[PDB]
């Protein structure tokens, strides 16, 4: 049975100094001990299954993230704001504090609107919904590759019937 | 040769004992097929596996095998994402080595790449096995070197306050049997650039420093557009059929 | 017989041989990356009415915080970049930048020094030689578009042989009036306005009838391996800036109107492949020079 | 054996300050320096193996009584471990340290007329490895800055481009350069099988390499027994008799 | 005046053990995945099982 | 190399590999053959429409070819008519020089 | 690519990268430089001893260059002495033809 | 003026234009891989006193279980390999192997079709032209080692021009007696026994005295991109076998004594790059042909 | 269309409409007039300072 994944794993943490001068974003995929003197690929395979389990891509799945959005109060704005990934509000606060240290003017309303609208969900021609979110590079690469592999075995029902139509008797 | 036969037999038992522990990898159906002659199912599987060595049977590569091969490849290729590295550098404090100044750390232990030359001369490179076996390590460590040919596991925690960036433990331990590198844990602090007390503490209290390549997981806040990524979710109009059978059971 | 040549292909001076190692190529690539970020910061500084983004970019580039009373030259990186440009042009220009300075500046960013992972098309048309019979006048004018004017004063038609070298990939000839061209010992075709030729085929013969002059416009295109960060528009601007700033004023050196002419002329010469390799590194240096100087005028 | 194990400019300079000139010189006649000889290497060939003697072999050879001879003996000791036979040097010079002979004016030796090109030819710089050439250039630079002939050192380096690539990056006057130097000048060191090499230089160098491990442990007690109740020779106080022939 | 620097915690480069140690593989930052050294009672001055 | 791996995989539909030429995949082949078809009417049209439609679904963009304008600098001199006594020569495409 | 990544990593002490060029690392540079030094006495010989020792510790080999033999087919003709009114010419190195 | 030219550089013939696409290149690579394993299994079977390794290898290659009272020809793969080799050599040879058959045989193994990953050194000496004045005799003999016999019956010294083309990388000249050689418009050096020249440097002028004949021996090295599995010794064996087996008999084709001469002559003709691309594929096919024929004679 | 609508609103000071011609609004007119004034001294220079 297919597993319907509600949220995307991003694995992003924001670290900022108390002064506010310096901030950074980090991917937290964990610590994996590696032993020297033996094959590295053999140890990598063992850790690969655990990493797949951590990201939730071990078993066949599809992504249901097209309903994870909200709408702004402005009447002009009809865009969908994705709630997945690292929140743009957190980046706004981190940038907000950085300007306070440097005695610089705060972020403007137009600059705030551009930043807070970076995470969006829009539909494509095929009907799929694509979500643009702030997420780590390694997590995105592994998650997207897993989607490609599992989708190879998802076919239309009429396509499945054509494959097995010669095995059905007449009784 | 006797060595090859002994090696094969020991490996065969190790595999068999592993595949029959906890939930067996092999199903009860084929164990019934192999037991039908009266032999133990564990023994029958061992015999069948030995016959299969060197086969040319084609095996279809399933999606789950493709996924793990991808994760395994990126595990080896991008080691910094997972907390291990294949190269560290130990230098005295008075030697000025270029480091990564993007993050504003105080005496950052991260370099963009381990330098090829320092002060106009190439940095010495010693393998871990030779380093462990050295008896004149005091003379060699005075000039600084690079340790490779091993997989170094490291950890770090970034502290929001300001302090002296240092290691939890000493760099090396010297024993009558050999020299080793103690577990690596970095305490990294952000720098105020004008604290005389912390400038003096860093220069005089700590005498040796350990440098590793900058982990790729870190990314400055200014480059937050580099974390912008896309994900495609199939349409909500689809219905997934659990039982795709096309006929019923009745005459 | 009389022979005619393109002006820019005559006597290419030897290029420098000093800063071509792996470390030097890394330094030039680092300068290009850091200078581009500096010019991006200056634009962002103007838009936001704050000098904070520019200060951060300048500190990374110049290894020193900018000061209002000082003149903002660019630090050690600007001085090193200026001296390598001088050394690349001619072999008589001394190399005054120590290798320890190059290595230190190369560690400011992590970039590959691969200078041969991409390509760029250059438009200078090489006319190695045009041989004409007696009582014919042939003049060659132009580098980006070569116009060849031929006048026949003899009794009958003349055969003019064109030699475009063995380096150019394609050459397109268009005449004021239709003319006939063919290779050595091929049948001449009918009069036709435009010809497309591969220079490796061999010398081409143009039959020149007696009467009004015939002018042939020549356009070529050659492929030179360059780093992926190469931008031809920036290199051309950097070449003019360096020439105007007196960076190429060395004795026994030849001057060119554009960087396209410089690299092509240096390619139709002895040890052309090795000469072009140094010229490509010079082009990336000039790209960094253009960006850094426009951000920090002096 | 101790001078060859030093792998830093700091350690090499420290050793030269402690070591007197007596261990740089030797008291054995040896043979003529440059000569085509046939030597026996039976591990490889039945026939006698041709080779040329030189001053880089760790074997004593005859040297003239002049500043050129003394300089050549000092450099050979640094780059090979064994000096040369200079007859009747004198007590005053033997008690001074090697560095003071190279870098100080109180020794009583004039070195202003030294020709660096001739010394390199006499020391056969062509048959030297990277470490030996660096040590020779350290001694040349020290002498150059001592007599003020810093320009001549640059002219010599410009004439020999390969030596200019591997030249040391330290200024004799400054100390920051010595502290921050990163050169590797070690010749002998703890790792090689007990075998014979074809060349005289290679065979003698390997003899030092194989004997260093044993020398690391046996020298401590045997040395201390020798000077248990002995006054140090270096800079020994005396009536300052005379310096003859210099 | 106010005290700015009065020493502090000093980092040590090396930890030198004062006790004879049995042979061992790497166990710190580097972890040897191979089998630990095998201990053999080889040289016996008196016969035991022969 | 993760950003390049993801970009090439989207473009070529296969993961990049060492010891391989990194051609560009099916999209590279379709683009090359499509260019041939546009230039000349004698060039064959071999790319299936199904393949083109599949590749067009990789990204979301409009097919507007009339959104904006561009300025082209070639000077068209259709004809120059001169009397019998005179001679006229036209040279150049971007800058046309007519000698009279 | 698993077999090639392991071999390249052992040879060059660095993982292969798609964007970077595969050169062999420091071992390639050392091998290139010793070849120049072997040919002529005027070659720089600028490879440090410490670099060579660390590179010889990667694999276990004896380094003995005297445990076998090979046959070389060049024909040495040191001198051919001929009297007056005779012409002698030698051509070739693997097979020498003496025309008299 | 007299012109002397190498025999194997005269009038190359057109090569095939079929079986060049990616699927075809995979077939050649698979054939080489399967043929190599066939000959290894032949050796292993003899050592182990059992036919199992050979039966498995032959079944993979020929898609048929080996049986007694059969000729062991090689199956469809051998027939496909033979007919494909004929197609490459000439443009007149028919292409009689269906594309579906080639793709099916290419699926027996998973290898890349890349044929330009590695390089190989080819030893043929290209002497495009030797120009001599009157009263002198010039003769050129040999391909792997070209000997040029030179005699001057004139009153004074003569200048003779050598042209080795542009494809070759290096050329080494050895003279019977020391002689004089320099490029055009360059001073003549002292008499020397040997010369090392880059052919791209231009025509080379040699001074021939009047006394005794001068013979110059030439050796050249050329680099051509080839697959990593390329083995020159095995390719040469396959070339002689295909010639003896009559795979190269067709109307209007030149015949060469070695694959060295074939690939170099094809390079020096017009449109050289594309011809060498096809010739390299023929080399791998010939390499596979040699191993399959030596394992299974017929 | 939200990014274009918001960017056009800042430029033109007017919301785009489906049944109205988009010309850039007031800023487009002033930009056109200052170009005319810059070229020649005989241009009217009509756009006010406010």
């Amino acid at each position: 049975e297919l597993i319907k994944v509600p949220t995307i794993p991003h694995n992003l943490v924001l670290i900022q100094s108390d002064n506010g001068k310096h901030a950074l974003i980090k991917e937290d995929l964990g610590q994996w001990p590696v032993e020297t003197g033996i094959s590295l690929v053999n140890q990598a395979g063992v850790f690969a299954v655990q990493l797949a389990n951590k990201l939730g891509i071990d078993k066949p799945f599809v992504l249901d993230a097209g309903s994870n959005y909200f709408t702004d109060t402005s009447f002009i704005d009809t865009r969908k704001y994705c709630t997945d990934g690292l929140s743009p509000r957190e980046i706004q606060k981190a940038l907000n504090r950085q300007r306070a240290y440097y005695d610089r003017p705060e972020l403007t309303i137009s600059e705030n609107k551009t930043l807070l609208s970076q995470s969006i969900i829009y539909p494509d021609a095929d009907g799929n919904d694509v979500s643009i979110i702030f997420s780590g590079a390694m997590s995105h690469a592994i998650f997207t590759y897993a989607q490609s592999q599992w989708n190879k075995n998802i076919i239309k029902l009429d396509d499945y019937i054509r494959e097995i139509t010669l095995t059905v008797p007449k009784q | 040769t006797s060595g090859s036969i002994i090696n094969h037999a020991n490996n065969l038992n190790k595999v068999i004992n592993h595949v029959f522990a906890d939930k067996p990898l092999i199903s009860e159906t084929m164990l019934k097929i192999l037991t039908i002659d009266g032999t133990t199912g564990k023994d029958g599987y061992r015999n069948w596996l030995d016959k299969l060595v060197g086969h040319n049977y084609p095996v279809y590569v399933e999606p789950v095998v493709n996924i793990m091969n991808f994760i395994s490849a990126r595990f080896v290729a991008d080691s910094s994402y997972f907390g291990y590295t294949n190269e560290i550098m130990i230098m005295p404090n008075h030697i000025n080595v270029p480091v990564d100044d993007r993050f504003g750390f105080r005496d950052s232990p991260f370099c963009t790449s381990l330098p090829r030359t320092i002060m106009g001369n190439d940095v010495r490179r010693i393998s871990y096995n030779v380093f462990s076996m050295m008896e004149d390590i005091d003379d060699v460590i005075s000039e600084g070197f690079i340790l490779y040919d091993a997989y170094f596991n490291f950890s770090y925690d970034i502290m929001t306050t300001d302090g002296v960036t240092r290691l939890k433990e000493d760099i090396l331990i010297v024993t009558d049997t050999g020299n080793d590198i103690k577990p690596i844990h970095f305490y990294i602090y952000f720098e105020n650039r004008n604290d005389k007390k912390l400038r003096y503490e860093s220069k005089m209290n700590v005498s040796y420093r350990l440098y590793i390549k900058t982990p790729a997981c870190l990314l400055p806040l200014s480059d937050y557009m580099r974390a912008q990524h896309d994900y495609v979710s199939p349409s909500s109009s689809r219905v997934y059929i659990k039982d795709p059978a096309v006929v019923y059971t009745r005459s | 017989a009389n022979r005619a040549t393109s002006a820019f292909l005559d006597n290419p001076h030897p290029v420098g041989v000093n800063y071509v190692d792996e470390g030097s190529r890394q330094f030039v690539a680092v300068a290009e990356l850091l200078a581009s970020k500096l010019i991006d910061s200056s634009r962002e500084s103007d838009e936001s009415n704050s000098d904070v983004p520019f200060v951060q970019a300048y500190s990374k580039f110049a290894d020193d915080n900018p000061r209002h009373l000082r003149v903002k030259t660019g630090g050690k990186m600007a001085n090193a970049l200026t001296n390598v440009i001088r050394s690349y042009y001619s072999i008589n220009a001394p190399a005054i930048v120590p290798q320890v300075e190059i290595d230190r500046l190369a560690s400011k960013a992590t970039v590959s020094g691969d200078m041969y992972n991409s390509y760029a098309i250059f438009n200078s048309v090489p006319i190695v030689e045009v041989l004409s019979p007696a009582r014919t006048t042939v003049s060659i004018v132009g580098s980006d578009r070569a116009d060849v004017t031929m006048l026949n004063t003899g009794a009958g038609a003349a055969n003019i042989t064109f030699n475009f070298g063995q380096i150019a990939e394609t050459v397109i000839l268009k005449g004021s009036v239709p003319f006939q061209l063919a290779r050595l010992n091929q049948p001449m075709p009918a009069a036709r306005f435009t010809y497309k030729l591969r220079p490796l085929d061999g010398p081409f013969i143009v039959v020149l009838p007696v009467g009004n002059p015939l002018v042939i416009s020549a356009t070529a295109a050659t492929r030179i391996q360059v780093p992926l960060a190469f931008n031809k528009a920036l290199v051309e601007s950097g070449f003019q800036t360096a020439m105007n700033d007196g960076l190429f004023d060395i004795q026994n050196v030849n001057y060119y109107s554009s960087f396209d002419e410089f690299i092509i002329s240096q390619y139709h010469a002895q040890d052309g492949i090795n000469r072009v390799s140094t010229c490509v590194i010079l082009g990336l240096a000039l790209q960094a020079y253009d960006q850094m100087r426009r951000a920090l005028p002096v | 054996m101790d001078v060859l194990s030093k792998g830093s400019l700091k350690e090499l300079l420290a050793h030269l300050e402690k070591t007197p000139l007596e261990e740089a010189i030797s008291y054995r006649i040896g043979t003529v320096p440059y000569q085509n000889v046939l030597i026996s290497r039976n591990e490889y060939y039945n026939q006698l193996y041709p080779d040329t003697t030189s001053l880089i072999d760790g074997v004593s050879r005859e040297g003239q009584r002049n500043v050129n001879g003394l300089i050549m003996s000092i450099i050979s000791y640094v780059v090979s471990g064994s000096g040369h036979y200079i007859p009747n040097i004198g007590f005053m010079l033997l008690r001074r340290s090697i560095l003071d002979i190279l870098t100080k004016h109180d020794t009583g030796l004039v070195t202003n007329n030294l020709n660096y090109g001739i010394i390199a030819r006499n020391l056969t710089v062509s048959k030297m490895n990277c470490e030996q050439r660096k040590r020779m250039l350290i001694c040349f630079k020290l002498l150059a800055y001592k007599d003020g002939n810093q320009n001549d050192y640059e002219i010599y380096l410009n004439q020999n481009i390969p030596l200019k690539q591997i030249a040391p990056n330290f200024i004799p006057g400054d100390m920051r350069t010595v502290i921050h130097n990163q050169d590797q000048l070690a010749i002998v060191g703890i790792p090689l099988t007990q075998s014979t090499e074809l060349s005289i230089r290679d065979d003698n160098a390997k003899s030092y390499k194989l004997g260093y491990v044993d020398w690391y442990n046996s020298n401590s007690f045997l040395r201390e027994r020798s000077e248990f109740n002995l006054i140090r020779l270096k800079d020994r106080d005396t009536k300052y008799g005379k310096l003859n022939g210099w | 005046g106010e005290i700015i620097y009065d020493g502090g915690l000093s980092s040590k480069l090396a930890d030198v053990v004062d006790k004879t140690t049995e042979p061992h593989n790497a166990d710190g930052a580097v972890k040897d995945g191979r089998i630990a050294p095998v201990k053999l009672d080889l040289e016996k001055q008196k016969l035991d099982k022969l």
